[PDB]
């Protein structure tokens, strides 16, 4: 059993965490949140939960990883292992977060190789994927709407090759199986510690993928109508907050982008030396990922501002309101740019950068984790190489149901019910819960002060203690006591089964807690007021 | 321990004259960590500069800091009757905390 | 008004033992890290020992590290160092200093307690 390894430099925390959680929950998903509840009264609950829970939940678990030098599941043992199975409800959501992840890369690799012809294949409707419904965006105020533009096509026919449902799973894409099986090989051998070990990230992740939002900020900005779509973006429609759907999507996707219910930032924080400032680099970052989402927010709000304009359709209909809208939005941009095959091959490697360096951020967090709970037995030798193998072929087999003909439905249930549903509720209110009230927010405090160096401040202190507690549970009761169906683009109606089948998704994140608290009642001997003591003491 | 070698303790000027002094730390200090005291003749030391820059309650803004890493200074813009005192450097980073030795300010 | 007054310095054999007692008011005394710090007859600044808010980190310089033990009241808002083993160089002027921000310093100090050993 070595020892276990720091960062060795200060940067290297901040370069895994700015590569950690800005990657596709920024550009690809906080977009069609947004947009799927209305634009503007997304944002009151986005920044609820930012300056709340977002930042708070970061720092804390942040600061779990730093204080106990462990990750994701073990870090829990000198914080009331009682409640260890909200590290365990933690790996079972970033293992399912790892599936659908690598899947948006596979679309996003499918569009990349689809990106180097002459001609964009999204850019004009003369080919064999295209409804006789169609021509192209620029001749849709000219003709007299049940027509469907080239990008929206595209994306469902060619990519997607979209079914009639969840019930329909028709055939697997061996186009897209192959791009997931290739993004899966980059990933395993960057997890493999060949690349991204290396003084060139900072000139390639940090570097890169925000020149290229600043390109497409830019582009999105100076299009016509793009006015109204940052009225859209911005306005708030207040009846829609009486509605729990935005303050769920909201408040997960702040606990979504940040990475906070995943144990990644908890393994990411075990590597920091111990006298190490984390706050303010968890500041800073939190800026960062949060500054990087309203950005691109604007910049796709536009696009789809501009879109409406163009195709004469209202906003909120433009385009589809479910997770493809960064693969319209974005892409019809593109064509908008002068030599448009170049900024394609650009902007998709941009979605394959940041979604690529955030995806060997929670793989390595959930290896960390799963390594920390058993040391010895996956040592930093050839064990290592075939549990890592197996985690990468498990995720990418589990993966292949989701990239079929109807996969966009098993898609659309993992990214609402997996790892982004009630179930991050469930693990940030159980770890606010535990450390203020189990632990302490004055113990937990003095911990912080003895490394960070200062007393946490009356935001993290009641952050931790009543307004994320209050914020979870909350929108966990007002979206069942208002319960509304998951649909995917508005229109589609999912069965029961399915249904059941992403709660079952979200209860296997979220029963991990209750069970391991069954399961060490049951295996501690004594009487039940001495059992919990004895597990709610720190080891 | 982190031993911080400061500037000679007899150092006497003239009131109104800009004067400065150092304090060279053993190893490195981060720069947020390092502050000044002032004690006065027979009183409690106080706290005058923390982290090396910023000046406490009722420091005036005539005093000043400077300095990171290993060398680190107190600066006076102009020297009134009323700074006729010792000023003590102390890093307070690593847990052996160390203060530095006696800087006496005195007059003419 | 935060107010840190020490007592209970005096006169001891070398060998003895001595226990001080810096009684805070004004603030909050169980949220802030408390140190002891003492200074010699030749005003050399010297710390001695922190503790932290509830007692759980407590640290002690090199020349008191097995022989001093500082403890604090946090129901009563008294801090405590109880000494053994006084040799020769611990006479000092000793001073409790209310440090807890470690980019701030001790930023409240007390009195003095004329420890002598003699
Ligand atoms: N990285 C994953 N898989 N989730 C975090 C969300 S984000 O990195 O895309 O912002
Ligand atoms: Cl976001
Ligand atoms: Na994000
Ligand atoms: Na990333």
């Amino acid at each position: 059993p070595p020892q276990r390894e720091k960062w060795s430099s200060k940067i290297d925390f901040v370069l895994s965490v700015a590569g950690g959680f800005v990657g596709l929950g920024n550009v690809w998903r906080f977009p069609y949140l947004c947009y799927k509840n209305g634009g503007g009264a997304f944002l009151i609950p986005y920044f609820i939960f930012l300056f709340g829970s977002g930042l708070p939940v970061f720092f804390l678990e942040v600061i779990i990883g730093q204080y106990t030098s462990e990750g994701g599941i073990t870090c829990w043992e000198k914080i009331c292992p009682l409640f260890s199975g909200i590290g365990y409800a933690s790996i079972v959501i970033v293992s399912l977060l790892n599936v659908y992840y690598i899947v948006i890369l596979a679309w996003a690799t499918y569009y990349l190789f689809h990106s180097f012809q002459k001609d964009l294949p999204w850019a004009h409707c003369n080919h064999s994927w295209n409804t006789p419904q169609c021509m192209e965006d620029t001749l849709r105020r000219n003709e007299s709407a049940n027509f469907t533009s080239p990008v929206i096509e595209f994306w469902e026919r060619n990519v997607l090759s979209l079914s009639s449902g969840i019930d329909n799973p028709g055939s697997l894409k061996w186009d897209l199986a192959l791009c997931l099986l290739l993004v899966w090989l980059v990933c395993f051998f960057c997890i493999w510690k060949g690349v991204r070990s290396t003084g060139k990230v900072v000139y390639f992740t940090a570097t890169f993928p925000f020149a290229m939002l600043l390109v497409l900020l830019v582009r999105g900005l100076t299009l016509p109508g793009a006015g109204e779509g940052i009225k859209f973006y911005l306005y708030p429609d207040i009846s829609r907050l009486g509605d729990p759907q935005v303050w769920i999507d909201a408040g997960t996707q702040i606990f979504f982008s940040y990475a906070i219910c995943l144990g990644a930032m908890t393994s990411l924080g075990s590597y920091n030396k111990y006298k190490y400032n984390s706050y303010r680099d968890c500041m800073l970052l939190g800026c960062l990922n949060s500054g990087t989402s309203f950005v691109s927010g604007f910049a796709i709000f536009s696009i789809l501002g501009f879109m409406a304009q163009e195709q004469g359709v209202d906003i909120a209909d433009v385009a589809e309101s479910g997770p493809g809208l960064a693969f319209i939005a974005y892409p019809k941009a593109v064509t908008m740019m002068p030599l448009p095959t170049f900024w394609s091959i650009l902007f998709f490697i941009m979605l394959l950068l940041l979604g690529l360096d955030s995806q060997f951020v929670e793989v390595e967090g959930q290896i960390t984790s799963l390594v920390d709970l058993y040391p010895s037995f996956l040592r930093k030798g050839y064990r290592r190489e075939i549990f890592i193998a197996i985690l990468c072929s498990i995720s990418y087999l589990l993966g292949l149901t989701m990239v079929t003909e109807g996969g966009m439905y098993v898609f659309q249930l993992f990214d609402y019910y997996a790892a982004s549903g009630v179930c991050l509720l469930w693990v940030a209110f159980f770890e606010c819960f535990v450390i203020a009230w189990i632990y302490g927010v004055n113990r937990f405090s003095e911990d912080i002060r003895d490394m960070i160096g200062y007393r946490p401040g009356p935001w993290m202190k009641y952050s931790w203690a009543v307004i994320t507690p209050a914020l979870c549970v909350g929108c966990f009761v007002f979206s069942l006591v208002k319960y509304v169906p998951l649909t995917y683009n508005k229109v589609y109606r999912y069965p029961d089964w399915a249904i059941g089948l992403g709660w079952g998704l979200a209860l296997s994140s979220m029963l991990c807690i209750p069970l391991v608290i069954v399961i060490l009642l049951c295996r501690t001997e004594g009487p039940l007021r001495v059992r919990i003591k004895y597990l709610i003491t720190p080891r | 321990e982190n031993v911080l070698t400061q500037s000679p303790a007899i150092m006497s000027t003239s009131p109104g004259e800009k004067v400065t002094m150092t304090c060279r730390a053993s190893s490195s200090v981060g720069s947020s960590y390092l502050h000044w005291y002032q004690q006065k003749s027979g009183a409690s030391p106080k706290l005058w500069i923390y982290s090396t820059s910023n000046l406490a309650s009722g420091v005036p803004a005539r005093f000043s800091g400077s300095g990171s890493g290993t060398s680190y200074s107190l600066t006076i813009s102009s020297v009134e009757a009323e700074d006729a005192a010792t000023y003590y450097c102390q890093q307070f980073s690593g847990y052996p905390l160390t203060f530095g030795s006696g800087t006496k300010l005195e007059m003419k | 008004e935060v107010q840190l007054v020490e007592s209970g310095g005096g006169l001891v054999k070398p060998g003895g033992s001595l226990k001080l007692s810096c009684a805070a008011s004004g603030f909050t005394f169980s949220s802030y890290a408390m140190s002891w710090v003492r200074q010699s007859p030749e005003k050399r600044l010297e710390w001695v020992a922190e503790i932290s808010s509830g007692g759980r980190y407590i640290y002690y310089s090199d020349t008191v590290t097995g022989r001093f033990t500082i403890s604090r009241d946090n129901a009563r808002n008294i801090l405590h160092l109880e000494m053994s083993s006084l040799r020769s160089e611990d006479t000092a002027m000793y001073y409790c200093a209310r440090g807890e921000v470690r980019q701030r310093g001790f930023d409240y100090w007390g009195q003095g307690t004329t420890l002598t050993v003699s």
